[PDB]
RNA sequence: GUGAACAGCCUCUAGUUGAUAGAAUAAUGUAGAUAAGGGAAGUCGGCAAAAUAGAUCCGUAACUUCGGGAUAAGGAUUGGC
RNA sequence: CGUGGAGGUCAGUGACGAAGCCUAGACCGUAAGGUCGGGUCGAACGGCCUCUAGUGCAGAUCUUGGUGGUAGUAGCAAAUAUUCAAAUGAGAACUUUGAAGACUGAAGUGGGGAAAGGUUCCACGUCAACAGCAGUUGGACGUGGGUUAGUCGAUCCUAAGA
RNA sequence: GAAAUUGUUGAAAGGGAAGGGCAUUUGAUCAGACA
């Protein structure tokens, strides 16, 4: 069932008390583990414009908070997870505060 | 594929060391049957192996 | 040829089992090695750290 | 040919053998003595849950200092693991034993696991360095796998002496008892 | 580039991203730190750690083979525009 | 009493199964030991009267070869560090490309050479073994290709010395 | 294709060792013998 949502993330309350090698490689485990929670899926997909926004101060300066994009999408045949497969992106925003859930609407 | 042999074959022709040479994904079918010097001038002037120009040292500061 | 082939494969077991990472591996250990196990070590300079 | 003493009809009945499969023993020792006797349909299930961390293998004989987890409590032991790659090799076999039944033409949910045997391969000889110049072993313990599917079946006057005054009892209460 | 300097720290050309990994943060460790009041009472013994340090100016004892001792000791100061 | 060979003898037993091996099956001798049945296997071996010796093992910190307990345990922690998609594939923490993040920081993790090694150099194929994890990759394995000199060296001269 | 050693099935026992000796129960098992 295609939906595409909006989504804010509060990466500072995981990130509290991780090792500083190990900020960054933690905060891309997060968000596998978040898009499983809303969309309820396992394999989850994250653009490499992502992997830049977590990445972009250094492995210990990841942001506190991220503003998503996670789109559920049907799956090719013969793939073994089930038809069903998310895919994160992030939208470029002025300020991450101050935003909630929003449904974006298809055409 | 694997392409550390045009990797490493580009950077002779045009010059400059293996960090700068750009081998384009898209194109990962056209480059590989490539395996001699004269096939990289050509896929180079063409536009699928560029140059990646020098990283910025600037001297505005000093 | 593959009656060939198949005599290099039954003819290369007995090297598999022992680890020899070629057919150029003659490597021989040594039954019993002599600073191992002949000296008596008292006060005074010894034979290691 | 010539497997373990077994116990069972030769006509409904496939197998599959692995030889020389280098895993660890004593992991493959384990992962065959869970899935003994166990249905064919749920033997596989249960293994492709042992990869998802769902399910564990309890280890009985091969496990001193093995650290404990929950998931042991339905075999009821508290030691328990998950052996992947004694798995990998294992449920191949069963899909091979599946495949050798199809051939010879039985049914798929009478069929279970009867006999599953494992012992140990011819050694690996590797060698490694140590302090002193000292040359240690360090070898791998490959081992042999055998299996045997059957289906199943539904179904589970002596002569006695006696002297002649034990045989005149019987005639005396015959003759009285109504 | 900073600086007395081929010091240390950061960068450009060039090269590498190899050294088993994943999850949790109990004790005891190995490596590196901070601590109220007192300041060697600790201990075979100030072992160790702390303190001092670069630079300009003032100032320097006993002794001495008259060359040294000497950076003796001790005291003021350091940015920016 | 037993074992290896020798001279006799049973016109001894034997591919219709000789020795060997296994056997909480049987019998004899106080005992060393002897005989029989069953299973395995495939080709020679016994009884008695004597002869002969490299003739009997549990130990020698014995000798060579083989296998365990310990144990799926100790461990695989110096050298600041990896991440996302795509292609390749039966398979990807580890291979290739792109996008990121860092480091060696010109007494370097860079560019060449002397001793020393001898084809490791490069391409094509390709993974049973090795690379203390993995492997599609390699300094591995299989097959081939590749070092051009009147001027660079040796060759010539002499030093301590032979 | 012996033994160490290991696997599977079957039988049996098990409160800080195991194994041994004399006697019998219990279960399993086995030749002999009267015509």
């Amino acid at each position: 069932d295609v939906v595409t949502r909006e989504y804010t993330i509060n990466l500072h309350k995981r990130l509290h008390g991780v090792s500083f090698k190990k900020r960054a490689p933690r905060a891309v485990k997060e968000i596998k583990k978040f898009a499983k929670l809303h969309m309820g899926t396992d394999d989850v997909r994250l653009a490499p414009e992502l992997n830049q926004a977590i990445w972009k101060r250094g492995v210990k300066g990841v942001e506190y908070r991220l503003r998503l994009r996670i789109s559920r999408k049907r799956n090719e045949e013969e793939d073994a997870k089930n038809p069903l497969f998310s895919y994160v992106e992030p939208v470029l925003v002025a300020s991450a505060k101050g935003l909630q859930t929003v449904v974006v609407e298809e055409d | 594929a694997n392409l550390r042999t045009q990797k490493r074959l580009a950077a002779s022709v045009v010059g400059v060391g293996k960090r700068k040479v750009w081998l384009d994904p898209n194109e990962t079918s056209e480059i590989a049957q490539a395996n001699s010097r004269n096939a990289i001038r050509k896929l180079v002037k063409n536009g699928t192996i560029v140059k990646k120009a020098v990283t910025v040292h600037s001297k505005s500061r000093t | 040829r593959s009656k060939a082939d198949r005599m290099a494969k039954m003819e290369r077991r007995e090297r598999n089992r022992h680890a020899k990472q070629g057919e150029s591996d003659r490597h021989n250990a040594v039954s019993l090695s002599k600073h191992l196990f002949s000296g008596k070590r008292g006060v005074g300079k010894t034979d290691f750290r | 040919a010539r497997y373990g003493a077994t116990s069972t009809n030769p006509a409904k009945s496939a197998s599959a053998r692995g030889s020389y499969l280098r895993v660890s023993f004593k992991n493959t020792r384990e992962t065959a003595q869970a899935i003994n006797g166990w249905e064919l349909t749920k033997a596989q299930k249960y293994l492709e849950q042992v990869l998802d961390h769902q399910r564990a293998i309890p280890f009985r004989r091969f496990n001193s200092s093995i650290g404990r987890t929950a998931q042991g409590k339905e075999f009821g032991v508290t030691k328990a693991r998950w052996p992947a790659k004694s798995v990998k090799f294992v449920q191949g076999l069963l899909q091979n034993a599946a495949a050798n039944a199809e051939a010879k033409g039985l049914d798929a949910t009478k069929l279970y696991v009867s006999h599953i045997q494992v012992n140990q391969a011819p050694k690996q000889r590797r060698r490694t360095y140590r302090a002193h110049g000292r040359i240690n072993k360090y070898e791998s313990s490959p081992s042999h796998i055998e299996l045997v599917v059957t289906e199943k079946e539904e179904a589970v006057k002596k002569v006695v002496r006696l002297t002649s005054r034990q045989r005149g009892r019987i005639a005396a209460q015959k003759r009285i008892a109504a």
